[PDB]
């Protein structure tokens, strides 16, 4: 609450506790914020070079953003299939080259589709199958010669400021069609928004903002010694670390545990800790763990 | 249920399955036996293929002479030796042309680097054949031999330091009537051992002068001896042949075609780079073809000569002396003398009587004595055999000596690119033994006319193509020196992989030298994650192992392991502790190169981070990576005999035995009594004969009598 | 000094210093004073080239072109293409500095002394080919052409070089200051008459001196001679290619299938399938190997008693009686007090294992006198037919056992994705093969062989008794301390490490050999007692085995825990394909599977004729059992095989792919492959496999 900070997870944990979060829907790395424009969500079934029909919901009208990726800033033009001219400021070459990949993927031009060449069946954290436009997004992200080479290009244009960018952002006068540079540097407030089950952002009329799929996967160690109190996260740890925080949590409360046990009833092998300690018994040998436990 | 390995390869594609088959990179120890048997093979067929060629006598070492270049082309599939020069001349021109300024750069570069190096370069080599004891001793030893000659036969090249002077010294040595030099020869014992007897017969060497005519000298510095190496040279020849080699190494090193010295993920990106290069320019609706060719006898076939001509046309503008230098090499090739090793043995079964025939006694006996095999094998080396039991061998190159070389060849017959203007273009890789040949045409029956005039075009150059060992298949997958390449995946087929126990050098060093040697593989030979993370396991056991430093926390006992327990009781920061002191070992792929002291500092107890960094520690007193504490001890490397002279005079004296009988019976009857520390012999002797009187008397052994006498004689020792 | 080296220069100026200076193939770090020298005086050159320019006539207000600091290749083509456009004599040296007006390349050099000495040496080295201008720290000046230079630039290079000398001397820089003539000191290179005759002597038909050789060389133009060489050479020169097609594969060695060659003997140094270790409970002490062994057989008293043999097999040569006589010599000395494993019966131990029927090496010359001592033919391995106990061996020892013998310390916690990956690999694979028979062979043959080499450390000239034991853990935890056997290893005199040690193994076994008689042409093997598992009597057997091994092989036995590493690595590469495939890990999907993707399945081997598949596990199983059985049978004729049959499946494989693979010499492969097919039971049933899989190929590829 007290930093305005974060990028997409703490946006996310923050509707999922009812606090204030900026406006502005998100495609990953790139944050979307609509000027102009407006379009429709269409269902329907469309053919990719590698040659798979796979359901799309594609958004049709004319719609201009202020596409904007980590400091690099710019402006998008889409419509039905076609990128109609993108422009972009100046800052650190995987920044643009960020934002300007993830543009093509959301654009959903017909270009983008006939650059794909290898299978996109790439699995989330969770194990389920993501969503087509984030599978290109992933494929793209980690190919991106292939789409800059299918895409073709054209002349830059004879504005003073305005260059055009090669595939590896440099300045030539064959340029990504629809994408130019620009010194004209484009300037860069809170409201609420509701959460559901798959931790997804909805606007107030309903629209999805913010999903579960554009967490950056960029782990790290943090600066300060976090700590956290629910057993249901031990599993991050180590297993030693597992190990000595059931114990503790079995010894702090040894009282009530001993109390329960005389009882005899079958409430007291069911706490959190037990389930996150079981994680680490290996599954073959789980059972006849626990039936010799029992018994003794 | 019958299993049947191979039936992997139904759900696996080939080059995935048979990867890393060999766990060796080196060679197993049931490999052919390499004798003289296989030497006068080699020798035999290194001289079968070029028959055909100039035979005549040389005038210098007086030894028979094969020069197949320039000879008779041949007129059959079988492995040639007659090398065109025009041919050759023509790929390095073609070369020259399409990399301008490069030859020149090259040798104007290796003839700097000549300028700068030392002779201390040479000691950083595999055994050397050492001539003045004919044997092979390490690279220093061998250079310090060969120093100790020339200073007795007024040489001092390697006073001035400069490797040019030790060439020019070597080249003139090569001129001297009679050369002087010292050798080592071994005699028999006759001094004292307890085994039964107190007499022993073993062998002691000592230095003496030997002096050796012109001609024996000349034969000597061009022999090569036999310990896949096959053979050994000189110190004469390896400042040459170190010139030559970098000269073609900076040659090579701009040529895309070479394969070296790529090493690691390099190679792969060469592979596919090649690849996608080739595939780009193909004809459009036209077929590319690879061949994963082979080369057979390749070292049997290149001629010392082709090479001196190679030499010659790249170092066309330069200065003479650099010139003549770079000469020098081929020319002491092209009169190489091969040793045959130790000999035959013949045996009588029915008296149970075996025997060793050397080299020199080679013919001495009825060649019905010999096996079919040997008996054939020396009736053909009869004409090529010299009486010092040595056989001469023009033509070869007797496996790698001139490998950069080698690949420049290689590389000259892959850049012609097309013969006849027909419609097929040719390129590829080679790396001194092996060579990856892409082929663009229209369809490919004009693939294999191109693949057939390149296989023609190598003939002439003496590059002699395997049919037996090679293929050809739609481009995208192929090998290239036991890489396999399949449509972008990668796949090694021997991988070098840790050895048994550590490196031998101490706790620190032998910890860091594994996790760098593990960091190495991994980044060159492409190590997976799951397999370095197996091999830094394996490593760990085996350090504890070897140095008795199991976990503080584990039920093994030892000697050093109660104070290790101890030292674990006592500690705090238990995660802090090294693994030498029985801690936990944090090790894994992200930190394989911080040295374990940086890696566990911040959680190292303060007291005990004292004590293992103490700035003066007893230990300590006075590549790789890792810090100077009280795991960085030395061990005893004191051995061998010093003080030779004065020992061996003593020892030939005549007195020694009966001084060891008498000091055997005192200083054995307990197991140590000795004032060691320097003390003289007859000093310990008269301190233990007092000790001994005066407890014989204190326990009554001997009377009044007996002590005051005993007190008088030892009054006379001089220590009383 | 490099302090030094980037404080008095610009950047740009150490840069193409350095970046010029590294192309000598040595470290730049090291010897830093040969880069002062290449910086100051590309400084020299840069000011010289500065003032003077000239125009469309060559007015004085450009004329200097600068060689130094530019790619020696550049600098090479750029020099000779102002040498042929001028039309003068290109200098055989890198000249640093070339003049518009004067038409001649010239060079500059630095120097601490009178610059007239370093002028003169540098005429001769260079004769006068090449102009120069040289000057010296000490205010010295030196010009071939007094017309070269004016008055601005050499002053302002004087005064350059004295605050460069009046500097060096502030950070005691000057006293470690080399000259520069020690770069150039070998210049001087005069061959000798020897030499000189003997590369006369060296030179290609066709010439008489190297002289007519060089001149040939640098002056002949020898464009279209390849062509030429090619149109009269013999049509006979020809690859012959040949496209592959599926019918062209045939069975590699029929001659396995002639059921009149005898069958494959067992030469592998321990029993694996057939092993009988006599389980001892322990807590999990470390115990030396004698007293292991002592209480083994305690446990087994009825054993260790044995004294009346019941023969029941015997080799064609060894003698039973010898080999019951050392064995009961070895039980006595296990069974005994002393610490030490060393015999003290050598009579038996010299008399059984042929120690003493040596031959008696004599003098060179009586055996050149004699004429009964003729050089004795080699023993060519036999030819044999399959043998059908490799098969039951690769059965056997894929399966999984109710023991592991593998226990591996810890590692490091893993953070990032890759070790991640890493380490689920390593769970998966030590889960599937922990229990496997495989490992525990391994084990015990890698503990053997490690035994044998430290026994070897001081008794070289004594028998030593060594039980074959090993350390094993089961699924309850309970670890048990089992004994195979034992085995007396001889005296090895000679110091040399390839040298044969004999040693005679006698290894317990519950198989009686009569069952397959072919598998045990080489073993002497004894009835000592009977065993009781379940109530139930298991007779025991007692294979002793003389066999030779040296130094080297005790090294290989030691390195055979390679396999491990090996079938990791090969497991790895198949995952990293799956996932290549794809564009993320393939590791728990095609282990577990996921949601998306399903178990995979690899074809594992035969029922009744039968292709049948299995999980992944097995697999691993099956490719650990391979490389620890390629380990144990190796010899020359396996890599042999291994490599040449790395061609064929190549071929076969580009064949699958619709590539369209051509044999130039197929026949050649072949006869390749089937020169190391002769007696190595591991070659044989890898060539029975390799027929069966290929005709399961092309029975599969008509579809």
């Amino acid at each position: 609450a007290a930093i305005d900070g974060g990028d997409v997870a703490c946006d996310i944990i923050r509707a999922a506790l009812g606090l204030k979060i900026r406006q502005r829907q998100r495609f990953g790395r790139l944050e979307l914020k609509r000027i102009s424009g407006r379009g429709f969500k269409n269902d329907e079934e469309i053919l990719i070079g590698n040659g798979t029909i796979q359901k799309i919901g594609i958004w049709d009208g004319e719609e201009e953003f202020h596409v904007r990726c980590g400091e690099c800033r710019g402006i998008l033009k889409k419509s039905k299939m076609k990128l109609e001219k993108l422009l972009i400021n100046s800052a650190k070459k995987e920044d643009m080259r960020d934002l300007i990949i993830l543009c093509m993927v959301f654009s959903q031009d017909t270009r983008m589709f006939q650059g794909v060449r290898g299978e996109i069946n790439f699995l989330n954290r969770a194990g389920q199958l993501l969503s087509p436009m984030y599978q290109l997004q992933r494929y793209f992200l980690n190919r991106s010669n292939d789409l800059f080479d299918q895409w073709g290009y054209e002349e830059s244009p004879k504005a003073s400021e305005l260059h055009g960018i090669n595939e590896s952002m440099n300045a030539s006068d064959y340029t990504l069609k629809g994408v130019v540079v620009t010194r004209n540097v484009i300037d860069d407030e809170t409201e609420k928004v509701s959460i559901t089950k798959n931790l997804s952002l909805i606007k107030r009329t309903g629209e999805v903002i913010m999903g579960a799929n554009d967490v950056s996967e960029l782990e790290s160690q943090a600066q300060l010694m976090i700590t956290y109190d629910t057993p249901k996260m031990w599993e991050m740890g180590t297993t030693k670390e597992l190990v000595q925080n059931t114990y503790q949590w079995v010894l702090k409360n040894l009282v009530t545990l001993k109390a329960q046990f005389l009882l005899g009833k079958e409430d007291m092998f069911q706490w959190d800790a037990f389930e996150a300690f079981e994680s680490i018994i290996p599954q073959k040998m789980a059972g006849q763990y626990s039936g010799f436990a029992r018994a003794v | 249920m019958n299993i049947n390995p191979y039936f992997l390869f139904i759900d696996v594609p080939i080059q995935a399955a048979i990867s890393t088959t060999f766990p060796y990179t080196g060679v197993p120890p049931y490999s052919h036996g390499t004798g003289t048997g296989y030497t006068i093979d080699t020798v035999i067929r290194t001289h079968e293929y070029s028959n055909k060629g100039k035979q005549y006598i040389s005038d210098v070492t007086g030894c028979t002479m094969v020069d197949p270049t320039n000879g008779p082309l041949p007129e059959d599939n079988e492995p040639s030796a007659y090398a065109q020069l025009d041919c050759v001349l023509e790929a390095l021109d073609r070369m020259d042309e399409e990399h301008p300024g490069l030859f020149q750069a090259a040798s104007q570069n290796a003839m700097e680097t000549l300028m700068v190096t030392t002779v201390d370069k040479l000691t950083q080599g595999r055994q050397t054949f050492d001539w003045t004891v004919c044997r092979n001793q390490p690279a220093a030893t061998a250079l310090n031999t060969t120093i100790t000659s020339f200073r007795l036969n007024d040489l001092n090249g390697a006073d001035k330091g400069g490797l040019i002077p030790f060439c020019q010294d070597i080249i003139d040595s090569l001129d001297r009537p009679e050369m002087t030099f010292f050798s080592v020869k071994n005699i028999k014992k006759k001094l004292p051992a307890k085994n039964r007897k107190g007499f022993l017969i073993k062998r002691i060497p000592m230095k003496v002068k030997d002096k050796i005519t012109k001609v024996e000298y000349i034969k000597r510095a061009l022999s090569l001896n036999t310990m896949r190496a096959i053979a050994t040279a000189g110190i004469q020849i390896r400042g040459f042949v170190l010139v030559v080699e970098n000269l073609a190494k900076n040659i090579c090193e701009n040529l895309e075609q070479s394969g070296l010295p790529v090493g690691g993920n390099e190679k792969k990106a060469k592979l596919s780079n090649a690849v996608a290069k080739m595939l780009s320019n193909c004809p459009p609706g036209g077929i590319s073809m690879t061949v994963t060719g082979d080369n057979t006898k390749w070292n049997e076939c290149l001629n010392p000569r082709i090479f001196l001509a190679m030499t010659e046309r790249i170092t066309r503008d330069s200065p003479i002396w650099f010139r003549d230098f770079c000469s020098i090499a081929p020319v002491l090739f092209s009169n190489k003398i091969a040793r045959l090793g130790k000999g035959f043995m013949i045996t009588s079964k029915t008296k149970r009587l075996k025997a060793q025939i050397p080299c020199p006694d080679l013919f001495s006996i009825p060649l019905e004595r010999y096996n079919e095999e040997t008996r054939a094998k020396l009736k053909k080396l009869k004409p090529f055999f010299n009486e010092e039991g040595t056989a001469s061998l023009s033509p070869g190159m007797m496996m790698g000596m001139f490998n950069m070389l080698s690949t420049v060849l290689g590389v000259a017959a892959l850049g012609i690119k097309n013969i006849g203007n027909k419609e097929y273009l040719w390129d590829g890789l080679q790396s001194s033994d092996d060579f990856a040949l892409f082929v663009n045409a229209k369809d490919e029956e004009t693939c294999m006319e191109g693949i057939n005039d390149f296989y023609r075009t190598c003939k002439l150059l003496g590059i002699n193509m395997s049919k037996k060992k090679s293929y050809c298949n739609e481009t995208g997958m192929f090998e290239f020196t036991s890489m396999f390449y399949r449509d972008g995946f990668v796949s090694n087929f021997a991988m070098e992989l840790p050895s048994f126990g550590v490196a031998g050098v101490n706790e620190s060093a032998d910890m860091a030298i594994g996790m760098t040697i593990i960091k190495n593989n991994m980044i060159n030979n492409g190590m997976g994650p799951a397999t370095a993370q197996t091999a830094i396991q394996l490593f760990i056991a085996d350090y504890r192992y070897t140095y008795k430093c199991h976990r503080g926390d584990s039920k093994v006992e030892g000697k050093r392991m109660k104070i290790i327990k101890e030292l674990w009781e006592n500690t705090k920061g238990r995660d802090g502790l090294l693994v030498a002191d029985g801690g936990p070992n944090i090790y894994n792929l992200r930190n394989l190169h911080i040295p374990e002291i940086v890696l566990k500092y911040n959680l190292m107890d303060p007291e005990y981070k004292g004590r293992l960094l103490h700035p003066q520690n007893p230990f300590v007193g006075h590549d790789y990576d890792a810090v100077s504490g009280t795991h960085s001890w030395r061990t005893k490397r004191n051995r061998s005999i010093l003080n030779t002279d004065q020992r061996n005079m003593i020892l030939e004296e005549q007195c020694y035995a009966k001084c060891c009988n008498l000091f055997e019976a005192c200083f054995n009857s307990a197991s140590y009594r000795k004032p060691v520390g320097q003390h003289s012999m007859l000093e310990a002797m008269a301190h233990r004969l007092r000790m001994d009187a005066r407890l014989d008397y204190e326990s009554g052994r001997m009377s009044k009598d007996d002590f005051e006498k005993a007190m008088a004689h030892l009054g006379e020792i001089g220590y009383i | 000094m490099d302090t030094f080296i980037t404080r008095n220069f610009q950047t740009t100026i150490i840069q193409k210093a350095k970046n010029t200076m590294a192309e000598f193939s040595e470290d730049p770090e090291l010897q830093p004073a040969m880069l002062f020298n290449i910086c100051v005086h590309l400084e020299v050159c840069y000011v010289i080239s500065d003032m003077n320019f000239l125009d469309e006539e060559g007015k004085a207000y450009p004329q200097y072109e600068v060689i130094e600091g530019m790619p020696r290749t550049i600098a090479w083509m750029v020099q000779r293409s102002l040498a042929q456009e001028h039309g003068i004599e290109t200098p055989k040296y890198l000249a640093d500095l070339f003049d518009y007006k004067t038409k001649r390349f010239i060079e500059v050099g630095i120097t601490k002394g009178l610059a007239d000495d370093y002028f003169w040496k540098k005429k001769e080295k260079l004769g006068n080919s090449m102009e120069l201008m040289i000057f010296s720290y000490n205010q010295d000046y030196s010009l071939s052409n007094e017309s070269s230079l004016d008055e601005e630039g050499k002053g302002r290079v004087l005064s350059r070089l004295t605050e460069l000398q009046a500097e060096l001397s502030l950070k005691n820089l000057w006293q470690v200051l080399i000259g520069e003539e020690d770069v150039e000191k070998g210049i001087d290179f005069k061959l000798g008459q020897t030499i000189s005759r003997l590369r006369d002597i060296s030179v290609p038909a066709g010439f008489s001196n190297f002289e007519g050789m060089r001149s040939y060389i640098d002056n002949i133009d020898p464009k279209g001679a390849i062509e030429r060489n090619l149109a009269r050479m013999s049509p006979l020169v020809s690859v012959t290619p040949k496209k592959l097609t599926w019918e062209d594969l045939r069975p590699i060695g029929p001659h396995i299938y002639n059921h009149e060659l005898p069958e494959v003997p067992y030469n592998a140094f321990l029993l694996m399938s057939d092993e009988l270790g006599l389980a001892n409970m322990t807590e999990g002490k470390s115990k030396k190997p004698k007293t292991l062994a002592k209480e083994c057989l305690e446990k087994y008293s009825t054993l260790r008693d044995q004294t009346d043999p019941i023969l029941i097999m015997k080799s064609e040569k060894a003698n039973e009686n010898f080999l019951w006589k050392l064995w009961r010599d070895c039980v006595n000395t296990i069974s005994n007090e002393e610490m030490s494993n060393e015999l003290q019966k050598t009579n038996y131990a010299k008399w059984a294992t042929g120690d003493g029927l040596t031959y008696q090496k004599i003098m060179k010359e009586v055996a050149i006198d004699d004429e009964t001592m003729c050089q004795e033919e080699p023993k060519i391995p036999n030819k044999c037919r399959v043998a059908a106990w490799v098969q039951t061996e690769m059965n056997l020892l894929s399966t999984l056992t109710s023991k592991r013998a593998l226990d591996l310390p810890e590692i490091g916690p893993d953070v990032a994705p890759v070790e991640h990956v890493g380490s689920e690999r390593r769970k998966y694979f030590v889960n599937e093969i922990n229990y496997c028979k495989a490992s525990t062979v391994m084990m015990k043959y890698v503990l053997f062989h490690t035994s044998l080499l430290n026994e070897s450390n001081a008794s070289m000239g004594k028998y030593k008794v060594i039980p074959i034991t090993n350390r094993v853990v089961n699924e309850k935890g309970e670890s048990f301390d089992m004994l195979y056997g034992l085995a007396v290893k001889g005296q090895s005199h000679l110091r040399g490490d390839t040298d044969v040690v004999t040693v005679v193994t006698f290894e317990f076994s519950s198989t009686d050999p009569r069952v397959d008689s072919g598998k045990w042409p080489k073993y002497t093997v004894f009835r000592i007692g009977s065993l009781f598992v379940s109530g139930r009597e298991k007779s025991v057997y007692l294979y002793c085995r003389v066999n030779g091994t040296n130094k080297i092989q005790m090294k290989w036995g030691m390195e055979a825990r390679r396999c491990l590493l090996q079938s990791m690595q090969q497991m790895e590469a198949i995952v990293e394909q799956e996932s290549s495939i794809q564009g993320y890990d393939m590791t728990k999907a095609c282990f577990k599977g996921d949601r998306v993707n399903s178990p995979k399945t690899f074809s594992i081997g035969t029922q009744e004729g039968k292709l049948v598949k299995g999980s992944f596990g097995k697999a691993l199983r099956v490719i650990f059992t391979k490389c620890l059985m390629h380990y144990v049978f190796g010899n020359a004729q396996l890599e042999g095989f291994s490599a040449e049959s790395r061609r064929l499946l190549l071929l076969i494989q580009a064949l699958k792919d619709r590539k369209g693979p051509w044999v130039f010499d197929l026949e050649g492969m072949y006869s390749g492959i089937e020169e190391c097919i002769s007696n190595n039971p591991w070659v044989i049933q890898s060539a029975y496999w390799f027929n069966e899989w290929l005709g399961f190929e092309k029975e599969g590829s008509k579809v």
